């Protein structure tokens, strides 16, 4: 069922409030299972369900409670908001995360109703070909794509100074010495960037940043490759 | 041993109503006296204290929301009940959109003495109902009799 | 061997041409040994030599030779350094590498004095802390970085704004009428940029552009981090 | 077509507290139901109209005090003392209800209800005006209080 | 029988009030039943009933009643004893006596305890023997009687004349001469009598006489011959 | 036949002898026809006649005798005075009876003329509606009645009481030492009588009592008893 | 059979030189005989041809990629700053050479030769050779000088 | 210092092909520096200025018709009928050169020469410049043949 990890590309990353740690991951759930892929950075992590232990894990961990196979990650699915819904929440909903020997589970266990409403998350360590597709490939295409984007950009900077010329070459001077800006001079913005903004515009933190302001990008692309 | 009646439906007849007392002694964990019945038959159960505590464990709810749950599955669409006959066993969950679950369920035992069963009920249920006019009336004329108080 | 690991970080990427296809690598050579680090932006390739594992190679194929274990890594870069700069190496060496089996072998000829040079690099697919310390990790600071470029570039290429505006409505004059620079918006921008040019620009691609024209502010972004 | 149930006693079945209900129209003069629960079967009847002078006449009381006197008795008027002949024959579906005041036996009014068919089927109707009403004067024992 | 006979015997006539010409009546009731006799100054009727009649009858009159029979009679007793009394007192119960035949009813017609109450009293013709015991022979008794106080005080009038006599004539004094009580003659006191008072003396009227200004005597008369 | 009855009722009563009773008898007689009455204090015995009846008696008894029926019953009225109409010869020709079935035989033998005059008197046992009216209602009259002539008397012999003290001061010669009569007390006086002279003035006997004294009163009563 | 007489300067003797001969056919490949030796006693090998194939192949090279080298080693034919070291052991008799590079040898060829049957005849069949080559090239060099004008002096003649 | 080797064949040992080496220095009637060998051995000696003038007692004549006979018996100075049968013991080391002639014959000069014990030392130095003389004659020939080859493009230009 290639079905699922289409979607999966899609769906941007996030920031996700573990228990202890926290990871930035992705998760496409259907009526016939789902395929979450969670990273913190280190380590990629996948893992694929389908109806069928979806029921079987239910009962397992939902002993309290009889739902049917299919229902079941249809309701888990409106419970998963804590990351593109406002980052507050999620109510009760703690993640607990504990790794071992490339095993990683996400135990969710939460609030349904009012009841202990559980979940568990099997992600084992996740493939090459797919680490591929989802941080290396795309997220390269990224900074390839913004560096087109700040020479296009900055090069219409110079066009602003090119028009400033005019009316400063012919008196008409400012009528606020404030507005006058210095002019763009592509090679010294550049030097002094990797000594001012770079030293902190690289921290990559904990991937937190790379969320709340790339995914308008992120998914333009890795679906402009499919394309 | 303060009772409480409260009417339930079952799903395994669904249509002839049945009735469910609950006299529970104080606190709600501590335990109480359940019972079933229809009118001709009856069916009493006792879910005292120790098997109360065992059930937010094996349901995994929390004891501090469980106990006050059961105040609206035992007494008032939400939550179901479903008890079979010769099954002696009433099983009740909390219905909900898509699905619901289990809540615990004792083995209501059957009384081979229905007439006193029956009966005691309407013994005493006779109060809640009309007792209540003792209390209805004298509200029903001490307000109907106060308007021309704040007229004057 | 860890003082040489270290260096491998700081090298950056070399889109190095093959026979077969082509495959991305930086290695960095010492006396203790090298580290190599290939990729096809599909799979990664480990390689952590030492004087030992080097001369069970070396002098294992090379028979006729009475190479020393260090010297022989030295005579080694001219060989390469010459090659992973650029496409401008002598003939002199097929470097027609193979791989099956879950592994990748490395396979270097060339030629020293005219004396037939023959060696491999017996890779196997990079473990999970190094597919993103050399690449998911430090690519991602690129984005992050990168995109304080625009935000910042766009700041300042709004300031211009203010001034060439200031002009007309107060001053008023005229110019050349040929830079009629139009007023800048990060949006108006960002959508022609991805209808129009996004595309031919996010282009992953065989690798290439990826250092052609990328490879340095890399170097700089690592850097930036560890040291 | 209100009514009002009240515990009994028969003099057959001492033990068993039988319970009586019958309803009517806005007027008990104009007949109306009898029915009867000893918490197993039950135990209904009617009235007429050419019958409700069929009692007050019979006895030796004007039709002026005819369901006066009677309604001490379904309808716990028992007094400080106050009791009355409540007395049903089973076997033989014959109500009687005759005025019990110093060894004597005032016949006032005695129906000829029996069985129903369907009897668990009453039983849990009764409970249902009691768990109905009950809701509604506690929805006016807070309502008209704090109006 | 006995007992209740000799004790109808031991009791003054009353004469009650009936919606039509009261019958002078004395009834003697007892626990073992009653024995009454009624009689209208022109027939009597006596009626000896017993424990027996007394269920039987009321079993017809009052069928829609039940009551113990021996007990029964304190109950019927209370409507009758205070008209027995004084005909004016509390009726209680109208009274529609109906005679024929030889018999004659007395509908009591009463409300006891709040309960309408109910009562016949099915006499008969009254026996030759009784006809007397109770009227006839008893009632000449007192007018035998009576008329010795008559002679008596007839005699203490003339001895008293004398006095008188003796003091005008032999002692010849004189008083006032207003208060002169003229020589009583009987022969002159009776021809004056029964021409001028007896009348309005000796009418029966309804009996309402004979059960007032005389009865006192008849029971004294009666408890001497028999008992 | 009203006019024999009618005179029957005025007509004051008699005493009559056999040998071990006597009857009290009230005959009324005339050329129509006669009406007689006879009783012994318990019942009463009546048998009025007509003149057609009377012939074939006065045959049947006086065989050698011949008398029309009219002039007959006077030659018979020739009894009213051997009847003792004012206590007289009571046995100048022995009388008979006998108390046998439901009438009353009462012979009477004489000597009308030296002549053996016989008839016998075919009496009947007397009617109730005959023995209230000869009896009952006519003798419960003079009781109630003569209550007066004690009445009058208590007035008349107390109002003597009253003369005689205005000779007590307006004088005091008492002549005659014994005549001194006690003051009367109307109270004390009735009481005496029921306690020392009732217990044998009411005495009946057999009705002589009856006879030679209420008579005199009798007569006016039952005469008086109607207008 | 013609030689090649060149200097050496062996590990043993680091100082004292010693004189390589080398014979053969029209081609060297073909098996060509070394004859080293110092002015006492010399020694003579001798090498098959698929003896020398051997030898190349074994070098990773071709045919005439290590038939060329040789002549460039063992014959001295190389320049004179150029750098190639022939060490002899006076023990085993092992005669051998290598490239010398950055602290890197190669061992393009080697081979054993018996010690020298007689010093004698040896040392004077070079010596003797040397005169005769010599002499060979004085009445062919004292002809091509005199002939040098006598085919120019008088091109009228 | 202006050698001149002489392949010479000992009477006494024949078949043995010796190596006399004469260095005169500038005037050759002034010091006589010799040396011989044969592959193995090896002798020395030097006949000063007075040693030579003295021998003209001894073939008593003057100079002059003694250095003559010298160069043709040792620098080789040729003789259509010249000969001379080159002698000497080694267990005395006594040097003579004697011209043959029709049946008769008699010593001419002699050397007081005497051995040494550097054999290897001795024959490399001979070995090492014979080379040489044979080689710089190859190198003569080279440039001197493509000069007689010139003469055909000038022949005719």
């Amino acid at each position: 069922m290639e079905e699922l990890e289409q979607g999966l590309l899609m769906q941007p990353w996030a920031w996700l409030q573990l228990a202890e740690n926290s990871l930035l991951a992705k998760v496409f759930i259907t009526k016939q299972g789902y395929a979450l892929l969670v990273s913190d950075l280190q380590q990629v992590w996948h893992e694929q369900v389908d109806t069928s232990v979806v029921s079987q894990r239910a009962k397992e961990l939902n002993k309290r409670l009889t739902a049917p196979p299919a229902a079941f990650l249809c309701h888990l699915d409106n419970l998963l908001r804590p990351l593109l819904k406002d980052a507050a929440h999620p109510s009760e909903a703690t993640f607990s995360c504990d790794c071992v020997a490339d095993a990683l589970i996400l135990r969710v266990r939460s609030e349904l109703s009012g009841l202990p409403f559980y979940w568990n998350f099997h992600c084992m360590l996740a493939s090459p070909s797919l680490v591929s597709q989802h941080l290396i490939r795309p997220l390269m295409g990224m900074s390839l794509a913004l560096q087109c984007q700040v020479r296009e950009l900055a090069t219409l900077l110079h066009m602003k100074d090119l028009e400033i010329q005019d009316y400063q070459e012919s008196g008409a001077t400012l009528i606020r010495d404030r507005l006058k800006t210095e002019p763009f001079e592509e090679n010294s913005f550049l030097e002094q960037f990797m000594i001012e903004k770079l030293p902190e515009a690289c921290s990559i933190g904990d991937g937190k940043p790379f969320v709340m302001n790339l995914q308008d990008l992120y998914m333009a692309v890795t679906t402009q490759h499919h394309h | 041993m303060e009772r409480k009646i409260s009417r339930i439906h079952l799903v395994s007849e669904p249509s002839i109503t049945h009735f469910l007392q609950v006299s529970w002694e104080k606190t709600l964990e501590s335990g109480f006296v359940i019972t079933l019945t229809d009118g001709h038959s009856a069916w009493t159960g006792t879910v005292s204290e120790s098997e109360i505590s065992q059930e937010a464990d094996d349901m995994a709810m929390e004891k501090g929301k469980y106990v006050g749950e059961l105040r609206k599955a035992l007494l008032s669409d939400v939550y179901t009940f479903n008890f079979s006959k010769e099954s002696c066993y009433f099983f009740f969950e909390k219905n909900l959109k898509d699905v619901s679950f289990r809540l615990g369920s004792f083995n209501l035992e059957k009384v081979e003495n229905p007439a006193e069963v029956i009966r005691e009920l309407i013994c005493y249920c006779l109060d809640t109902i009309a007792e209540n006019q003792a209390k209805n009336e004298h509200l029903q004329k001490e307000n109907e009799r106060l308007l021309r108080d704040w007229n004057d």
